[PDB]
C-alpha cells in the first residue's frame, strides 16, 4: 500500500578523488570506483524496506546484487567519472583471459551509452535500482514472497514516475525496462578485477563492513579533503 | 587537488579485519 | 513503421515423444529438450526480419541467445512437457559441480513458475522471444543499429497487445519485461549439461544445421509417429 | 505410444558431420 522510495532516494552524488590525473594511476581508478560502491551501498541502506529485513538478508541481497547496483551507477556517474577516460586507460594497459576483459570493457561501454542515449533521470535510476536491489530470482535469500512484493511496488512507481513525466513518450517504461537484462550479462568476477582485485579485495567479504560503517566520519573526509 | 585515498584506507581496515577473523 | 510479429507468431505447438516412461529415460527427456530447441528455432526462421539479416548474421544471434529462447519456451512448454516431473527425476539421478547444477535447476523451477503465476499468453511469449532474439547485448553480432530497432518494434508491439488484451491490469506490461533478466541468471553450459551434453552435443556447433534444416520431411516423423 | 527419437537422430547426422568437417 505504501510507498518503497521516497524524493529522498534520488540524490546520489559522488565526489570524485581530483581532476583525472596526467598518467594512468590505478589507486585514482580503483579510490573512485571505492567511493562509488560505497555509496551504492549507503544509498541501498537508506531504504526503509531494506532497513526492515534485518542485517542477514540485506547483507545477503548485496552480495547477489552488488555488481548489478554497481554497474547502473556507472552509467548514472559515466559523466562524473569520466568513464570513457578510465576506460581507454585499463584498455591500454591491458592491451600492451585477456579477451573476457575487452568484451566486458565493451558491455560496460554499450550499457553506459544506451543508459545516456535514453537519458535516464535520478528518479528512473533509484527505481532501476530497487528493483535490481529486490530481485526474488537470487538463490540464496531466504525470504522470496516478501522481496518480491518490494520489486513489484518498485515497478508500480517507476511506471507512474514515466507516465506522470513524460506522458507523450508512450513507450519509454518498456525501452528502459528491457535494459535491465544488459546488467546480467556482465560479470560480477570481472568487475572486482577490472575496478577492484589488485589492491587484493574480495567485494563478497568487504561487504558486511561497509554496510555497517558510520558514514558521518566517511563523508567528513570525503567533503573536507582538498 | 590532491587525492585523498579515503575508501581505499577504510578497504585496506576491512580487509586487515575479514583476514584476522577468517583462516 | 511496419510491424515485426503476425498472429502466425503466436502458434508454439511442442509433439512430446510419447507419455511420460515409467522409469528415468534420459533419452526420452533429451529428445523432448531436442524437439523444443529445434522449433524455438524454427520458430525463429519464421520472423521476415530475421531471414531478411541473412545467414551470418541470424546464425551468430542464435548462438548468443538460444539458451534464453529454450528457457522462454520450458516455461511455455511445462504443462505439455511435464517439466515439474522431468527436473524430479533429474535431481534424483543426481543426488543419488553438482551444487551448480541444483542451484540452476531451482533458478528454472522459479523461472517457470513465476511465469505460470501470469499466466503469460502465446502472443506475450512471442514477444518475449523476439525481445531476447533481437538483443544488442551481445559482443558478437555485426549489425547492432537494426538488430536494435528489430528489438524496439518488439515491445512497442508488446505493450499495444497488453493495452488492448489487459486493460484492467495497468501494471501487466512491467511485470512482464522484469521477468526477462532472470534468463541471463542461467548459464548456457548448464541448461547444455542439464538436458543435452551425455549424447556429446555441442549447442554452437548443430545451432547452423538446425537453421537450413527442411522441416517438412522433419514434422511428418514427428506427426507421422506413434 | 512408443517414441520414435527423430530429434536424436538428426543430432546424431548434425554432430557426426561437424566432426569430420572440424578437427
Amino acid at each position: 500500500e505504501g510507498p518503497l522510495l521516497s524524493d529522498t532516494h534520488v540524490t546520489f552524488k559522488l565526489t570524485m578523488p581530483s581532476p583525472m590525473p596526467e598518467y594512468l594511476n590505478v589507486h585514482y581508478i580503483c579510490e573512485s570506483a571505492s567511493r562509488l560502491l560505497f555509496l551504492s551501498m549507503h544509498w541501498a541502506r537508506s531504504i526503509p524496506a531494506f532497513q526492515a529485513l534485518g542485517q542477514d538478508c540485506n547483507t545477503s541481497l548485496v552480495r547477489a546484487c552488488w555488481n548489478e547496483l554497481f554497474t547502473l551507477g556507472l552509467a548514472q556517474c559515466a559523466q562524473v567519472m569520466s568513464l570513457s577516460t578510465i576506460l581507454a586507460a585499463i584498455v591500454n594497459h591491458l592491451q600492451n583471459r585477456i579477451k573476457q576483459v575487452m568484451e566486458h570493457i565493451w558491455k560496460l561501454q554499450e550499457f553506459c551509452n544506451s543508459m545516456a542515449k535514453l537519458d535516464i533521470d535520478g528518479y528512473e535510476y533509484a527505481y532501476l535500482k530497487a528493483i535490481v536491489l529486490f530481485s526474488p530470482d537470487h538463490p540464496g535469500l531466504t525470504s522470496t514472497s516478501q522481496i518480491e512484493k518490494f520489486q513489484e511496488k518498485a515497478q508500480m512507481e517507476l511506471q507512474d514516475y514515466v507516465q506522470k513525466t513524460y506522458s507523450e513518450d508512450t513507450y519509454r517504461l518498456a525501452r528502459i525496462l528491457v535494459r535491465l537484462p544488459a546488467l546480467r550479462l556482465m560479470s560480477s568476477n570481472i568487475t572486482e578485477e577490472l575496478f577492484f582485485t589488485g589492491l587484493n579485495v574480495s567485494i563478497d567479504s568487504i561487504i558486511p563492513y561497509i554496510l555497517k560503517m558510520e558514514t558521518a566520519e566517511y563523508n567528513g573526509q570525503i567533503t573536507g579533503a582538498s | 587537488q590532491q587525492p585523498t585515498y579515503v575508501a581505499l584506507s577504510y578497504i585496506n581496515r576491512f580487509m586487515t579485519d575479514a583476514a584476522r577473523r577468517e583462516q
